[PDB]
């Protein structure tokens, strides 16, 4: 079957998240649909599972009043929602689905989940969201490159040349400062005669802060 | 209550992988034990379900028991699709709630030994004009991912404000890393000069740079 | 007694002790209901003296009943797809029941003389086992709703039965009389004799 | 008598003469079995007279 999610969503600690599933091609009025949590680091740790055409839920110990059970029989469509959120919530959500019916708590030792939803990856960082500072290193075979400083949240798209530029093209992974700000660098190999000649722009856009830098490098004497 | 598992597991090619995951005695055995396997960027899948029983699709290769207490399981065999890891799932009636494990990621067992390259840039003059200055290093293929970032400061080495990543696999199966220093502009021009020592498997290349160029 | 037949038709509708014709006429004193799941081949299963899966290790029943049993098919709620699991049974016990006895435990059967004690194996399984309802399965595996419901012969105040109209009594008049159930012919006269007030 | 427990569920179970719940107390000196196949109109034809 086909069992959609929400795609990736941003967030701050201590806000609100919302994230729905969607259930198709089989009947959604007697078939459970659970909720996992896996967060790098660790394996997966069940959080619990909602009845679709009743309304008792069970809670795990761990989150018996953090979490909400909310359904829509008419859309067909699971609502999960979470409040007062933690700072170590950064993990992706699964819409796990089990066979028949386990409104009751005996049936989970033979109940086990067949097909899994997307991954809705959510980020938690103790942070704001802050365009990026982009500024130009300058040459000193080439090297030359942009390093993107003080942005939140993660990703970020690095290009050179608007991708005419591909070979020699090595983006950094980003690390993470003591200000909760993320930096990160990526430097292109180029031939030291097309220095003086060629123009190389990075193209930096940031999506969750809708920021879009264009910067030109070029060499200093 | 605590489903414990090692973090990796590592065998060579045409021979069996052990991997270990072991609970309580309400954990396991009063209640069956359930396995999933999950592709690296995407979703789990259902591997092995009511305890020995094998479903349509799934290859032989896979021979599971939850035995009395500890579940283990070995693989005939490896190729390059079962480079995944593997969760071992319960049911807990103290806890009245599904555990996991941690996940054990086989890896296939020939790279010969390469030399970093690192390239160290000064910081930028816009950079320098908003009251800010970071010393960019950056290091790029070596193998195997094991190095060490040292800052130098003329002859006096740095600890505060250094920022270092861990090494991440490139396109030709290649290691790659970048360290980043925040400086104080006012401190940038009273040094002489700025070194960035990169240690791999017992050889260290070092680059320096001016604030004069 | 008239709301409970337009719920679904009657697989057995047997009663042994009470007949079911004159549930009106006998008025009880107290009223017992005990209801469960059973499959196809499981009605006959809930009678006095009987063995096996349910009058020997799930609900043992009384060898004396004079109550009366109501089943009917739940195909239309109960069953699902790829059946339901929160319905159980119990399989394996180290004895008998007694009649009207619930029991339920977490612990595991030790079927052998291996003390295995909470860890699952040879000659230890869970006493516990799941059955489904499936549409693909045949009559001998569909959600069949029953109740027991067990009564007592008249030795109290009866308080519920039917609504009959109670009219008002004569007396020295050759008048038959129905008394909580008990009917004869004779004449109402006043005694002087004494009934403490139980 | 305690293996058959666990093939399939049981339609009837009727017995004459010698009664279900003690089959275990008893000791008796020759066993005849007659198997066969039956549609579920046939059921019930399993019977004397
Ligand atoms: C049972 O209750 C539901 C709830 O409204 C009702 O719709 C249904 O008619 C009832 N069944 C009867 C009265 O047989
Ligand atoms: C009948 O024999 C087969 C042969 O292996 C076995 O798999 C099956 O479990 C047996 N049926 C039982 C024990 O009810």
């Amino acid at each position: 079957v086909q069992l959609v999610q929400s795609g990736a969503e941003v967030k701050k600690p201590g806000a609100s998240v919302k994230v729905s599933c969607k259930a198709s091609g089989y009947i959604f009025s007697d078939y459970n649909i659970h909720w996992v949590r896996q967060a790098p680091g660790q394996g997966l740790e069940w959080m619990g599972w909602i009845s679709p055409d009743s309304d008792d839920t069970n809670y795990a110990q761990s989150f018996q009043g953090r979490v909400t059970m909310t359904r829509d029989t008419s859309i067909t469509t699971v609502y999960m929602e979470l409040s007062s959120l933690r700072s170590d919530d950064t993990a992706v959500y699964f819409c796990a689905r089990s066979v028949g019916y386990c409104s009751l708590n005996s049936c989970q030792r033979w109940m086990w989940f067949d097909t899994w939803g997307q991954g809705a990856l959510v980020t938690v960082s103790s942070a704001s969201t802050k365009g990026p500072s982009v500024f130009p290193l300058a040459p000193s075979t080439a090297a030359l490159g942009c390093l993107v400083k003080d942005y939140f949240p993660e990703p970020v798209t690095v290009s050179w040349n608007s991708g005419a530029l591909t070979s020699g093209v090595h983006t950094f992974p980003a690390v993470l400062q003591s200000s909760g700000l993320y930096s990160l660098s990526s430097v292109v190999t180029v031939p030291s005669s097309s220095l003086g000649t060629q123009t190389y722009i990075c193209n930096v856009n940031h999506k969750p802060s809708n920021t879009k830098v264009d910067k030109k490098v070029e060499p200093k004497s | 209550p605590v489903l414990t598992q090692p973090p990796s597991a590592s065998g060579p090619p045409g021979q069996s992988v052990s991997i270990s995951c072991s609970g309580s005695r309400s954990n396991i055995g009063t209640n069956f034990v359930y396995w999933y396997q999950q592709l690296p960027g995407a979703a789990p899948k259902l591997l092995i379900y009511k305890n020995d029983q094998r479903p349509s699709g799934v290859p032989e290769r896979f021979f599971g028991s939850k035995s009395g207490t500890s579940a283990s399981l070995a693989i005939s065999g490896l190729r390059s699709e079962d480079e995944v890891d593997y969760y071992c799932a319960a049911w807990d009636d103290s806890l009245s709630g599904h555990v996991f494990g941690a996940g054990t990621k086989v890896t296939v067992l020939g790279q010969p030994k390469a030399a970093p390259s690192v390239t160290l840039f000064p910081p930028s003059s816009e950079e320098l004009q908003a009251n800010k200055a970071t010393l960019v290093c950056l290091i790029s293929d070596f193998y195997p991912g094991a190095v060490t970032v040292a800052w130098k400061a003329d002859s006096s080495p740095v600890k505060a404000g250094v920022e270092t990543t861990t090494p991440s696999k490139q396109s030709n199966n290649k290691y790659a890393a970048s360290s980043y220093l925040s400086l104080t502009p006012e401190q940038w021009k009273s040094h002489r000069s700025y070194s960035c020592q990169v240690t791999h498997e017992g050889s260290t290349v070092e680059k320096t740079v001016a604030p004069t160029e | 007694y008239s709301v409970l037949y337009n719920l679904a038709p009657f697989f057995t509708f047997k009663c042994y002790g009470v007949s079911p014709t004159k549930l009106n006429d006998l008025c009880f004193t107290n009223v017992y209901a005990d209801s469960f799941v059973i499959r196809g081949d499981e009605v006959r299963q809930i009678a006095p003296c009987q063995t096996g899966n349910i009058a020997d290790y799930n609900y043992k029943l009384p060898d004396d009943f004079t109550g009366c049993v109501i089943a009917w098919n739940s195909n239309k709620l109960d069953s699902k797809v790829s059946g339901n699991y929160n319905y159980l049974y119990r399989l394996f016990r180290k004895s008998n029941l007694k009649p009207f006895e619930r029991d339920i435990s977490t612990e595991i059967y030790q079927a052998g003389n291996k003390p295995c004690n909470g860890v699952a194996g040879f000659n230890c399984y869970f006493p516990l086992r799941s059955y489904s309802f499936r549409p693909t399965y045949g009559v001998g595996h569909q959600p069949y709703r029953v109740v027991v419901l067990s009564f007592e012969l008249l030795h109290a105040p009866a308080t519920v039965c039917g609504p009959k109209k109670s009219t008002n009594l004569v007396k020295n008049k050759c008048v038959n009389f129905n008394f909580n159930g008990l009917k004869g012919t004779g004449v109402l006269t006043e005694s002087n004799k004494k009934f403490l007030p139980f």
